[PDB]
């Protein structure tokens, strides 16, 4: 995948957000741009250009889920990659991303060859 | 876990 692809980090503590950033900067990708939830983000991504979303599952105002739901609805951004970001593996939860469209699934907090393999499973899924 | 990690191969996380 491009090495410029332009991500967005969505999570409600600035922290976390940070941690990722830095993870993928580790990882090669410098184009990351952040949000603090799912209405931050959805504002954030009327800039256009990004090309990726790595969102956490609980937020204000509107939580991962609802932020996975409404970008793949959305006639613009429906294909857009998706890797959600939960705090526990849960039957419930992970059927949940399932049927809402996520490009990938993880379990924070996680290393950076574990957020490289996770990229690079939804890379080869979608040919990028 | 058995299950979760199962569930997880097949949907490809």
């Amino acid at each position: 995948a491009d090495k410029e692809l332009k991500f967005l980090v969505v999570d409600d503590f600035s922290t976390m957000r940070r941690i990722v950033r830095n993870l993928l900067k580790e990882l090669g990708f410098n184009n990351v741009e952040e949000a603090e939830d799912g209405v931050d983000a959805l504002n954030k991504l009327q800039a256009g250009g990004f090309g990726f979303i790595i969102s956490d599952w609980n937020m204000p105002n509107m939580d991962g889920l609802e932020l996975l739901k409404t970008i793949r609805a959305d006639s613009a951004m429906s294909a857009l990659p998706v890797l959600m970001v939960t705090a526990e593996a849960k039957k419930e939860n992970i059927i949940a991303a399932a049927q809402a469209g996520a490009s990938g699934y993880v379990v924070k907090p996680f290393t950076a060859a574990t957020l490289e393999e996770k990229l690079n499973k939804i890379f080869e899924k979608l040919g990028m | 876990q058995d299950q979760v990690d199962d569930l997880l191969d097949s949907l490809g996380f």
